[PDB]
C-alpha cells in the first residue's frame, strides 16, 4: 500500500488533449478520463456537437501521484493556463495504490 | 419593382416545405419542454453522410468540365470571408456596451458556413427547380476558413496593443486544425472520391435518395439548439440581437451582387450565385465555436454562439433562403 | 362460427410476417445468450421516426376530411382508457396475495398504449388490403394519458384513505409530463407538420419506405427486451402471469364491440376498429414505467414491468393482432 | 488547499432533476453528475429506455461542499425523501479543493 | 456514518463480467462500474468494438466495503488472476457511508 | 497466361468501385489527422443488418434448395480454418524473433474471416455480374469457430509442457461464447429467419437496399481502424509484416484449388468457390480479438492485432478479391 495522492481536475470537455499534454509532460505515470456532467454557473461548453445532446460535458481527470509535490505541480499549470477564461475545480484526496507496475516498480507496493 | 410580390408567396412556400417547417417544428416543441432529444451519435451520421453527398456531387462535375470557371467564385468567397470580420470591427464593435474581443468573434462566425444552412439551400433550389452549380457545394472551405483565421489574427492584434503598447498567432495550426475536422474532412472526402474514382452505383442509392430525409432531421436538432440559446444572448448587450437580425441580410447583398460579376466576366450558373449568397448569410454553429474559444480564450461564448444558433441560423433559413432565390428569380432565368 | 377458421390460418400467417418473427426471433437468440445489442442511440431514433411517419400519414388526412368523424372514437378510447384501470382495481386486486397499489400500477400500464405493438398492427391492417382510417395513428395520446392519470389518483386515493382515515394529486403535471415525453411528441410534431404543412416530399422517400424495416429492428429490441424481465415477474405473484395473458383478449373484445357503435353511428371505416382494439389491448412499456414509479413510487416494479413486457406485449401482438383483424374480417369486409 | 467534503450520491437515472434540485436549493456552488451501472439487490431501473440498453442505469452524483453540516442537510433530503422507494447509497469522502471561482472566492485558496 | 473503504479497479473493457463474479463471490454488497478512458503505457484495448469508436476504453469498479480485509481480498484475486497479462491498477480511498440498506443494515448508520 | 491481363484491369476498376474506394479513402484521411469520427452506435448497427442481409439471403436459398451440394464446401472450411493455424505454427513461428505464442494467435485470426471483407466480395461478386451461389454466405460461422478453437488448444498445449514438462482447454465454452457473440448471432438470426418465416416484404424494401451503402460506411470505418494499428506493429518483429502481407495471397490459393473440387465432385456455383476464397484469405479484427485474448492470455495483442487490421483486411480486398474475381473469371466463366 504506497500512499498516493489522487489529483482529480473537472474541467470542460474541449480540453481533453490539452490537460493530457500536461499531464504527460510532467512525469506522472498515468491519468483517468471521463465524460461527466455538471452545474457550476460557468455554463456554455461548446463542446463541437450541438447542444441539446449534451447529457455529459465536462471530463474528469484522476491523477495518482507519487509525491504532493507533482500533484501542485500538475494542478498550477492548469489553472494558471486555463481556468482563468475556461470552467474548472482541482482538488486533491488521498489513496493507498496496492498494485499496478508503473505505480510501484518491479519490487510492488 | 417584383421583388415584392415574388417574396411574399416564396417566403410562404418556404414555410410550407420540410426544410423549415421542421426547424419552426423543432423551436415550437423545444419552447413547451420535450423530454425528446436526438442522441450526438444520430446527430454526427448526419453531419457526415449529408456533406459526403455534397462532396460526392461536387467532385463529379469538376473533373468533366474545365475549371477555368471556378476562379472566380472561389476567389470571390475568400475575399468576402476576410470581409465579414472586418464589417463587424468597424459596425458592431462600435456601440456603447460591446466588447471589441466579443464582435471580432460574432462576426468570426457570421463569416464562416454551416452544413446546416447551406444543405437547405441546395435542395430549395432543385426544388424550385433552379439549375445551379453542382460543384459550389465544394465552395464551402473557402470563407470558412479565411473566416476563422482572420477573427483570431485580428482579435490578437488588438489584444497585444491592449497591454504590450497601452498598459505571434502561428496561422498555420488555425487553418490545419479547422480542416482536419469533422462535417469538412467529410466532404473532402467526398470531394476527392469523386473526383477520382466512380461512386455512381452507392451515390445514386444511399446518399442522394435519403439525403433530404435527413436533412429534416437535421433541421430539427437546429430548431432545438437555437431555443436553448435563446436564453443565452439575453445575458449580453442588446445589440447582438440587433446585429444577428440584419447581418444575414446585409452579407449577403454583397454576397450576390459581389457574386454577379460572376456570368458577366467567366460562365456562371446564376443559381450558383443564390448558393454563394446562402452560404454568406449563413453564420457557422457547429464547427465554428470549437474554434474562436481556443483562438480567442478571452471572448464571451454567450455573445457569438448565442447570436449565431438562436438568431443567425433560423434567419438564415427562414427569411433569407426565400429572400435570395425569388430575387435570383426575378433577376433572371428560374 | 367462421372465426375459428379464419383465425388459425391467419396466426400463421401473422406468424410468418416479419413483424412477428423478429419479436419470437428476438426472444429465441436473447434465451440463448447473444451479447449482441441495438444501443441506445439506435432505439431512440427507431421510436422517433416511426411516430412521426404515424403523425404525418395522420396529420395529412385531418386536414381534407370533415373531423365529426372524430368525435365518437377519440371520446370511446377516453371512456375506456379510464376503464380499464377500475376493471384491474375490481378484478385483479381481489385476490389473495396481491397489492392494490402493484394492480393499479399494472391495470395503469395496460390501459395505456405502446407504439410497438400499434405500428405492428398498422402495417398488418395494410399487408392484409384492409383500408384503416388514416387518422387513428392520432388516437395514441388519448388512452395513453387518461389511463396513466387515473391509476396515480386512484392509487393515492387508496393510500391516503390507509394512514390518514384508517391508521391532493395534481392533475395537470401528470398529463403535461407524458405529453412532452419522447414518444409523444415525436408524434404531436407529427400531426401539426401534417395539418398545417406539406411535407408530402419527405414522408414519400424517407418516413414511408423504411417504415415496415425500421419496425422490424424495433420489434427485435422488444422480443430481447421481453425475456429480459421473464425472470423478473416470478418475484411477485402467480396471479399476474394470468392477468397479462388474458387482458389482452378481454380489453380488446370491450374495445371491439364498443368500437362498433362507430360506423352505425358516424361513418366509420371498420379497420379503424380493429385499430382501436390493437390500441386498447397493447400495454405500454417505454414510456409508461417512467410515471407509476415517479407517480405511484410505493408499487412494485417487478410487478407491473414483467407483466407488460414479458407477457403483455408478446400476446398483444402475437395472438391479438390476428385475433381482431380476422375477427373484423369475417364480420363485414377486409 | 482549502478543505472540503466530497459527498457522493449514487442512485437511480430518474432521479436526475429532482435531486439537482435538492442540491441547488441546498446552498451548494454545484455538482457533478455521471451515468453509471451498479448492483445492489435492488436491480429494476424502469429508466424510461429498453432494459437491453441499459449499459448505465445509475447516476452518480459528487457535491463538495465547503462544510460538513452542509452535506448531511443534503444527504438527508435525499433519503427521506426518495431512499425509502428508490435505490441508493450515500458516502463522505474527505478533499482539499486546490483551485476553482465559485469554492475558492476572489482570494483563492 | 459507518465508516467503509472505497476500493476502486480501474481495468480493461473486457474484464467487465469476469470481475463482477469475484466482487460478487467474495461477499461484498454490491459495486459500481463506469466507462472510463485512460492511459497508461500498456494501452491496446481489444474491447470488440473497432479502435476509432473507444472514446472511453477502460472500466472502473468502485466497491464499498466494510472492513480493510474484505477489500484486500477482493484486490488479491484480481491482480493475481488477471494483472499479470492485462491493464490495471488498484487503490483504496476512505469513505463514511451515510445511508443504504444492504451496507447499514436496518438499524442504520 | 490470361492471368496477368485480367487481374491488372481488374485491380483498377476494383480500386475505382467504392467498397475499395473508402477503405483507402479512409486510411488518407486518418493519416492526416481527421477528428472525424463514426460513433460505436452507428458501428453497431452497420455491422449488425449488413450481416442480417447476408443471413436472409443465405436462408431464403437454403430451404428451396436440396442441401446435399452443402456438404463439400461446409467441409472443406473446416478444414481449412484448422489448416491456418498449423500453418503458421510450422511456418511463422519458425523464425528468429517470434514468439510461438504470438505467431498462432497471429494465425488464429487468419483462419477466421470477416464480415466486413466477406460483404465486400459479396457485393463485387454481383457487380462484374457473376452468379455466386447464395447461401455462401451462411459459411461464415465455419472456418470462423474451428479455427479460433485450434488457435486456443494447440497454444495451450504448447504452453503446458514448457512449464509442466520442460521448467485442460475446456473446448465448449470457448465455441458457444463466440457462436452467441455480436455479427454471428446477427446472421443465424437472419438463416432462422429465412428458412422458416417470410421476410421477403422487408429484405427487399430495408435489407437489400441500403446494403451497398452501409456497407460504404463500413469500410471507412475500417480504413481508419487500419491506421490506428499501423504504429502497432512497429513493436513487434519484421517478419509479421512479411506474414500479414503474403498470407492472404497464400490462403485463398490453397482455399481456390482446395474448393475446386466442389463443381467436379457435387455441383458447385463457381462464383462461390471465390466466395470460399476470400472469406478464406479475411482476417477477424472485431470479433477474433475478444477470444485470443481472454483464450490467450500470455500472447502479445500488438503482434496479432496489429497484422490482421493494418495489414490483413487491406490486402485481403485490395489486392486479392480482383485476384480471385479475375482468376475464376479466366478458368471458366463469370
Ligand atoms: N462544489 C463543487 N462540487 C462538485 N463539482 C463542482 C463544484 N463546483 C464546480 N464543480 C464542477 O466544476 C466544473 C466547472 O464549474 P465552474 O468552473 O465552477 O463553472 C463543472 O463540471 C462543475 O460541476
Ligand atoms: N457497497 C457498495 N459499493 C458500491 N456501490 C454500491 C454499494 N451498494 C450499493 N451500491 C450502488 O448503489 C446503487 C443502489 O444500490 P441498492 O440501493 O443497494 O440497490 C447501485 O448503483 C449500486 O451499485
Ligand atoms: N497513475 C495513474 N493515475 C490514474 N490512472 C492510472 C494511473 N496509472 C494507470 N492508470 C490507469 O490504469 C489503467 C491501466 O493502466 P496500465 O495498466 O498502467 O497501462 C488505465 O485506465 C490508466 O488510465
Ligand atoms: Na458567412
Ligand atoms: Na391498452
Ligand atoms: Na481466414
Amino acid at each position: 500500500a504506497k500512499p498516493a495522492n489522487k489529483l482529480v481536475i473537472v474541467t470542460e470537455k474541449i480540453l481533453l488533449k490539452k490537460i493530457a499534454k500536461i499531464i504527460d509532460e510532467s512525469g506522472a505515470k498515468g491519468y483517468t478520463v471521463m465524460n461527466t456532467g455538471g452545474k457550476g454557473s460557468r455554463n456554455v461548453r461548446s463542446s463541437g456537437q450541438p447542444n441539446t445532446s449534451d447529457i455529459e460535458a465536462n471530463i474528469k481527470f484522476e491523477i495518482l501521484t507519487e509525491t504532493r509535490e507533482m500533484a501542485e505541480e500538475i494542478a498550477d499549470r492548469v489553472a494558471v493556463k486555463y481556468f482563468n477564461d475556461y470552467a474548472g475545480i482541482i482538488y486533491i484526496c488521498s489513496a493507498e495504490v496496492l498494485y499496478g507496475h508503473t505505480f510501484c516498480g518491479p519490487e510492488g507496493c | 419593382m417584383d421583388f415584392l410580390s415574388n417574396f411574399l408567396t416564396d417566403f410562404v412556400g418556404q414555410l410550407q416545405s420540410p426544410t423549415l417547417a421542421f426547424l419552426i417544428g423543432g423551436m415550437v416543441i423545444a419552447a413547451l419542454g420535450t423530454q425528446l432529444v436526438i442522441p450526438e451519435a444520430i446527430s454526427t451520421i448526419i453531419v457526415f453522410m449529408l456533406l459526403t453527398k455534397i462532396g460526392l456531387t461536387g467532385g463529379m462535375a469538376i473533373r468533366n468540365s474545365n475549371l477555368t470557371e471556378m476562379l472566380l467564385p472561389v476567389a470571390f468567397s475568400v475575399i468576402l470571408g476576410i470581409l465579414i470580420v472586418f464589417i463587424a470591427r468597424f459596425t458592431l464593435a462600435k456601440l456603447p456596451n460591446v466588447r471589441t474581443v466579443d464582435a471580432l468573434a460574432t462576426g468570426g462566425l457570421f463569416g464562416a458556413v454551416s452544413g446546416s444552412t447551406m444543405a437547405a439551400a441546395l435542395t430549395t433550389l432543385e426544388e424550385s427547380k433552379i439549375s445551379y452549380e453542382a460543384w459550389a457545394g465544394a465552395l464551402y472551405p473557402f470563407m470558412d476558413i479565411p473566416a476563422l483565421v482572420t477573427a483570431i489574427v485580428v482579435a490578437n492584434i488588438y489584444l497585444n496593443k491592449r497591454k504590450r503598447k497601452s498598459a505571434r498567432v502561428k496561422i498555420w495550426p488555425i487553418i490545419e486544425e479547422s480542416l482536419q475536422g469533422p462535417a469538412l474532412s467529410a466532404m473532402l472526402l467526398g470531394l476527392a472520391l469523386g473526383i477520382f474514382t466512380k461512386p455512381e452505383s452507392v451515390y445514386e442509392g444511399f446518399y442522394d435518395p435519403l439525403f433530404r430525409g435527413l436533412l429534416s432531421i437535421l433541421m430539427l436538432i437546429m430548431g432545438m439548439e437555437a431555443w436553448s440559446r435563446i436564453g443565452e444572448l439575453r445575458k449580453v448587450a442588446q445589440w447582438y440581437v440587433v446585429y444577428s437580425l440584419i447581418a444575414p441580410i446585409v452579407h449577403g447583398f454583397i454576397a450576390f451582387g459581389l457574386g454577379m460579376i460572376a456570368h458577366y466576366a467567366t460562365g456562371f450558373s446564376l443559381g450558383g450565385v443564390v448558393v454563394l449568397a446562402v452560404i454568406a448569410a449563413s453564420s457557422s454553429d457547429i464547427s465554428g465555436p470549437p474554434t474562436l474559444r481556443a483562438g480567442i480564450p478571452s471572448a464571451n461564448p454567450s455573445a457569438y454562439i448565442g447570436s449565431s444558433t438562436a438568431i443567425g441560423t433560423p434567419i438564415a433559413i427562414g427569411v433569407c433562403i426565400p429572400l435570395f432565390i425569388g430575387l435570383a428569380q426575378t433577376l433572371g432565368a428560374g
